[PDB]
RNA sequence: GGUUGCGGCCAUAUCUACCAGAAAGCACCGUUUCCCGUCCGAUCAACUGUAGUUAAGCUGGUAAGAGCCUGACCGAGUAGUGUAGUGGGUGACCAUACGCGAAACUCAGGUGCUGCAAUCU
RNA sequence: GAGAACAGAAAUCUCCAGUAGAACAAAAGGGUAAAAGCCCCCUUGAUUUUGAUUUUCAGUGUGAAUACAAACCAUGAAAGU
RNA sequence: AAGCUCGUAUCAGUUUUAUGAGGUAAAGCGAAUGAUUAGAGGUUCCGGGGUCGAAAUGACCUUGACCUAUUCUCAAACUUUAAAUAUGUAAGAAGUCCUUGUUACUUAAUUGAACGUGGACAUUUGAAUGAAGAGCUUUUAGUGGGCCAUUUUUGGUAAGC
């Protein structure tokens, strides 16, 4: 519970960007049961950033859409364009931090193909859904994205 | 085991002793108060937990085996028998004990055995097991 | 019916190191203490005045106070949904020095070094510390190294 | 080897056993007295027995331990008492030996009726020198083997000066 | 030893050995914790202890405080530094503890400032007096009594050494109870007595009541008196100028030494074992089981 | 390097058997007038350092020695354990997935380190 | 364990081994070896003043306890207690 | 409920690093305590039997106890070792360094202890993640029969106990 606020995952098919470190690492072990994660492709950070991609803005969350939201915000960092945002979480940049705080935790809908699977609350491993399941995280992502 | 294959033919060894001792609440007072007084014994065993063991000539191995198969009429819950891999109640299998016999090393001590060890005195070590320092028969 | 005394449940709480028993060797007299000074707390069993109470042991706290024999040490428990303030009373037998800081002091003793050893070179410092990093892209050689390949091995039962 | 690793008696102690305490006891410390030059010490018994006729710190014997040449004169003279023949036993494990004589007239010592006449236990721990080591306050140690008295070196020591016999196996 | 007796795996396996100094029989815990352990409130304040010390005829003193890496010596003055002063007979004796102590008070009081101010009792009557605290002036330095095993016995001379300490200037808290000439029957101490241990006058009056009673014993011992030509009467002078050339300057004179650190390691070097290796031990097994095993 | 006095960590210092120790030091050791304590000058007190001894103490070395200390993919990723499932099984229980991970065992290596002051062929 | 007249399974004397296998009012568990146990010596600090603190807790009371301050004392050569 | 003082601030049913504490699970029992199966070898001027005997501190058998090195088996109120899960503290501006004032405390000592004056260094100022901010104050309702599930778990043969 605790963990899956601080990772911003407060609601079901809701998704966000984590940088691997022990430090965080320790923390998806703590909550593997609840989700399904992997290592993203540029294709899908894209596809994630340009149709489902907001930002926080004195809160509100506000659509991306155009180029000027963001310099105003993280322009700060170096960052003045949707794909300077994209460049920065893909590489895991200097800025990761205020970069990916920056992106409104991503709106998932349910994939469109079905999950695979008959139980979802196994690890993918044992045929299930949750944990680590790697670079098929982006066939997942895509359906749902 | 002994009216098929005498008296002498075999060495059983009951593996397992009872020391949990189980309650019992005997019986106006109802639920009240109800602490048990001794009832009977009884072992704990676990899985694959040894129960009986019996040791025997080789040419004996279907009378202990229709012996133990014949007991286990007498307990609740599935046991099942095994041969060893052991020279008898030894720790040590058929081969390795031979080597260790055929050498020097072992030698006869009551129902059980003793071997020497490359540590401690060489003086009372050489005392015992006279038939070693030579490393042949 | 119940049992609540001051050293109850403590039996191999304050009992006492296997073959460590007797005096308490001197230098947990000789050692010293200031005000400020981080220590943490273990009852010696063989020193029944001035002792911790058994809630406090396990404990670490900050020294308020120092008298002839003795500091005076305060402790936040939380008591309720709330901490509180306890002070305790302990002779020095009871007491060490903590650690739990020297990885600090030793740090930033460190850290100023290699700030001054940057600063008036050319700056570049980098001193905030990071977590594990996970590793990075390598070349395995076989030479001399071969992959043996293993599998399963069948049930055996030796006993 | 031996230079300074001689023979000497610790000490004599002498005892009576009496089966009680009062006059009895209180004659039976006198003969103490005028045969040590010593004033005795008296011990309680240590619990009750009933059929010993016994209570717990009742005094119930007397005794006294005499050192240097004194020791030697009642040794000797006791040893006179016992002709000069012990036994294989008498010599302890750890090498001191004792004899007991009744009649404690049998040796110097005249009579008095209203003293009458007891029975001793006679003690004699050996020793060599050095034996300071384990019996001084400070860096207490204990004597090494090649020095600690024994059985064997005790009664060859007998043997030896005085004169006298071992007798038994 | 014994067959019956030795021990087991279990015994020597459960042993707890004392602290070193304690199977030494050397050091008595229980007091050490009580010399040495300081005022908490008081910090570093190093709780100095003056150690007195009689082996088989030297007398040991030093001024020692504690560190949890081991003690420390401030100043140290043995007896035998008493032929430089004009002793040179009886340094095992109550005079002879009294002048080192003397010495060692003079001389770190000496290397401490205090060497003018206060000289403590110049005179030496053996009235009774620890040195008070000179007015408007740095306090005296304080320090207790290590006895050490020494049993407290009214006439000990480990109290001889306390005397000449305290009547040289240090403060070293004390009682008279404990010195030679303390009345048992009466809360009372004849300091004629005492100023008679002091010089020696318990000493003298067996020299003379030697030379006239046994002169076969008075040879034997005091022989060395006579090599020296000092029969009694002058053993006062003898310790009143001792007194007087040990304050005139106890600045500790260390031994001329010959021969260097490097010299005396070599030549004990000569008389000391050094251990084996596995090796070597492996061929003194292999060795043993050539011979008593193969059948002679 | 030895040895002493005061130590720190308190067995790699302890235990059992045996041998070796120069020099100095400790030691054992002589004595009983004196302070002092004893049934006993053994302990404890004092006096000599003279009359004697390395025998013991002490120090060190030996031992397929007892013990103790260390190490290792030795045993063992075993036992146990946090977490998951509309997993198996009549049950007792047991597999599996993502993790944490012993103890015994076995084998090897070791057997006091060291502070302050004095002293020493 | 081995030794000594009466003296025995058990009386009193001695030596050796002895990590506590004893004792410490009492239940049990902690603790303790030049002691915390045993013998002796001197004692009244089991006292005076009024606060803080720990346990139980509401962070009330009560019980019990802890470390100090200000007294007056005890003991010890003393550090101290 | 009413708010009040402030706000990038300080905040955390979370991780990480560093440093503590613990005696459960497991394990152990040819390690202490307590239990338990088997033999083997010892030891008696000495627990009792029996042959020789006038006896023997006599010898020979014998069964007991003990001792030695072994063997099978155990513990909620045993234990050397000793987890996993839980658990204390710490990760800086209330910080680190220099200079040298105050006192009746404290030191042999202007020695220390505490509190200071003066000076040196900014956000990679000192781990992660998050933070619809944080802190604080008053007053008052209802409630003070609880029941269930997985796991740990006591009593009971058991119970929808
Ligand atoms: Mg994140
Ligand atoms: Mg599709
Ligand atoms: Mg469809
Ligand atoms: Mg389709
Ligand atoms: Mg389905
Ligand atoms: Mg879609
Ligand atoms: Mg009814
Ligand atoms: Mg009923
Ligand atoms: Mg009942
Ligand atoms: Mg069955
Ligand atoms: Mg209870
Ligand atoms: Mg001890
Ligand atoms: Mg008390
Ligand atoms: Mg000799
Ligand atoms: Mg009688
Ligand atoms: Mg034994
Ligand atoms: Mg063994
Ligand atoms: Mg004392
Ligand atoms: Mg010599
Ligand atoms: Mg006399
Ligand atoms: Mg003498
Ligand atoms: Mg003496
Ligand atoms: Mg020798
Ligand atoms: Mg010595
Ligand atoms: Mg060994
Ligand atoms: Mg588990
Ligand atoms: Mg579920
Ligand atoms: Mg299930
Ligand atoms: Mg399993
Ligand atoms: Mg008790
Ligand atoms: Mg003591
Ligand atoms: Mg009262
Ligand atoms: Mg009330
Ligand atoms: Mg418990
Ligand atoms: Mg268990
Ligand atoms: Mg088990
Ligand atoms: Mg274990
Ligand atoms: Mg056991
Ligand atoms: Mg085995
Ligand atoms: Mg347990
Ligand atoms: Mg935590
Ligand atoms: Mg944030
Ligand atoms: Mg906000
Ligand atoms: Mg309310
Ligand atoms: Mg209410
Ligand atoms: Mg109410
Ligand atoms: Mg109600």
């Amino acid at each position: 519970r605790k963990v899956l606020q601080l990772l911003r995952l407060t609601r079901i098919n809701s998704g966000t960007f984590v940088k691997v470190t022990k430090a965080t690492l320790e923390l998806l072990k703590l909550i593997e049961p609840y989700v399904a994660y992997g290592y993203p492709s540029y294709s899908t950070i894209r596809q994630l950033v340009y149709k489902r991609g907001f930002g926080k803005i004195n809160k509100q969350r506000v659509p991306l859409s155009d180029n000027a939201i963001i310099e105003a915000n993280l322009g700060k960092y170096g960052i003045l364009s949707i794909d300077d945002l994209i460049h920065e979480i893909i590489t895991v940049g200097p800025h990761f931090k205020q970069a990916n705080n920056f992106l409104w935790p991503f709106k998932l809908s349910n994939p469109s193909g079905g999950w695979g699977v008959p139980r979802k609350f196994k690890h993918f491993i044992q045929g299930g859904s949750f944990g680590n399941r790697e670079e098929f995280i982006n066939k997942l992502v895509k359906s749902m994205n | 085991m002994t009216t098929v294959s005498g008296r002498d033919a075999f060495h059983l060894r009951v593996r397992v002793h009872p020391f949990h001792v189980l309650r019992i609440n005997k019986m106006q007072q109802g639920m009240r108060g109800a602490w048990g007084k001794p009832h009977g014994l009884a072992a704990r065993v676990d899985i694959g937990q040894i129960i009986f063991s019996v040791r025997t000539k080789d040419s004996n191995k279907d009378v202990v085996v229709e012996g133990l198969r014949r007991a286990r009429y007498k307990f609740p819950g599935q046991q099942k028998i095994i041969l060893s891999k052991k020279w008898g109640f030894t720790n040590l299998d058929r081969p390795e004990y031979l080597k260790k016999r055929e050498a020097g090393e072992v030698k006869d001590d009551g129902a059980f055995v003793k071997f020497l060890s490359k540590k401690g005195s060489l003086e009372n070590n050489i005392r015992e097991f006279p038939e070693y320092f030579a490393a042949q028969a | 019916g119940k049992s609540h005394g001051y050293r109850s449940r403590t039996r191999y709480m304050f009992q006492r190191d296997f073959r460590k028993h007797g005096a308490v060797h001197l230098s947990t007299y000789l050692k010293v203490y200031k005000v400020g000074d981080i220590v943490d707390i273990k009852a010696n069993g063989s020193i029944q005045k001035g002792m911790p109470h058994k809630f406090y042991q396990g404990k670490t706290g900050v020294v308020y106070n120092v008298t002839k024999s003795s500091v005076g040490v305060i402790i936040n428990k939380m008591v309720g949904n709330r901490y509180l303030e306890k002070r305790l009373n302990l002779r020095v037998e009871h007491i060490k020095h903590s650690k739990c800081r020297q990885e600090f002091l030793e740090r930033v003793k460190a850290n100023a070094a290699k700030r001054a050893e940057a600063k008036a070179q050319g700056v570049a410092v980098q001193l905030k510390r990071q977590p594990a990093q996970p590793r990075e892209s390598r070349i395995v050689s076989t030479e001399g190294n071969v992959p043996q390949t293993l599998a399963p091995v069948p049930y055996e039962t030796f006993i | 080897q031996n230079p300074m690793r001689d023979l000497k008696i610790e000490k004599l102690v002498l005892n009576i056993s009496v089966g009680e305490s009062g006059d009895r006891l209180t004659r039976a410390s006198k003969v103490l007295e005028q045969l040590s030059g010593q004033t005795p010490v008296q011990s309680k018994a240590r619990y009750t027995v009933r059929t010993f006729g016994i209570r717990r710190n009742e005094k119930i014997a007397v005794h006294v331990t005499v050192r240097g040449p004194k020791a030697e004169e009642i040794l000797e003279r006791g040893l006179k008492v016992k002709e000069y023949q012990l036994r294989d036993r008498n010599f302890s494990a750890t090498g001191n030996f004792g004899f007991g004589i009744d009649e404690h007239i049998d040796l110097g010592i005249k009579y008095d009726p209203s003293i009458g006449i007891f029975g001793m236990d006679f003690y004699v721990v050996m020793n060599r020198p050095g034996a300071r080591v384990t019996r001084r306050k400070r860096c207490k140690g204990t004597v090494g083997n090649s020095h600690k008295t024994t059985k064997e070196d005790t009664v060859s020591w007998f043997k030896q000066k005085y004169d006298a016999d071992v007798l038994d196996k | 030893a014994f067959q019956k007796d030795a021990k087991s795996s279990a015994y020597s396996s459960r042993f707890q050995t004392p602290f070193r100094r304690r199977r030494e029989g050397k050091t008595d815990y229980y007091q050490r914790k009580r010399l040495v352990t300081q005022h908490k409130a008081k910090y570093n304040t190093p709780k100095y202890r003056l150690v007195v010390r009689f082996t088989n005829k030297d007398i040991i003193c030093q001024i020692i405080s504690s560190t949890i890496t081991g003690d420390v010596v401030l100043a140290a003055a043995y007896s035998h530094e008493l032929p430089r002063y004009g002793i040179t007979h009886g340094l095992t004796n109550w005079a002879a503890a009294y002048a080192t102590g003397l010495l060692i008070a003079r001389r770190t009081l000496q290397k401490l400032g205090l060497d003018e101010t206060y000289k403590g009792v110049e005179e030496v009557e053996g009235e009774y007096e620890l040195t008070e605290a000179v007015e408007d002036g740095p306090r005296p330095f304080k320090v207790f009594l290590d006895i050490g095993l020494q049993r407290t016995t009214t006439g000990a001379r480990v109290f001889g050494a306390l005397k000449g300490a305290s009547d040289g200037g240090l403060y070293v808290p004390h009682s008279e109870n404990r010195f030679p000439g303390w009345d048992f029957e009466t809360e009372e101490i004849d300091p004629e007595l005492l100023r008679s241990y002091i010089f020696g006058g318990h000493v003298s009056q067996y020299m003379e009541e030697l030379a006239d009673d046994d002169e076969e014993r008075f040879s034997e011992l005091f022989k060395g008196y006579l090599a020296d030509d000092i029969d009694a009467d002058s053993l006062e002078d003898i310790y009143t100028s001792a007194h007087e050339a040990i304050r005139a300057d106890p600045a500790f004179k260390p031994t001329e030494k010959k021969f260097t650190k490097e010299q005396y390691a070599a030549e004990s070097k000569k008389y000391r074992q050094t251990k084996l290796s596995k090796e070597e031990r492996a061929a003194r097994v292999a060795a043993k089981i050539a011979a008593l095993a193969g059948q002679q």
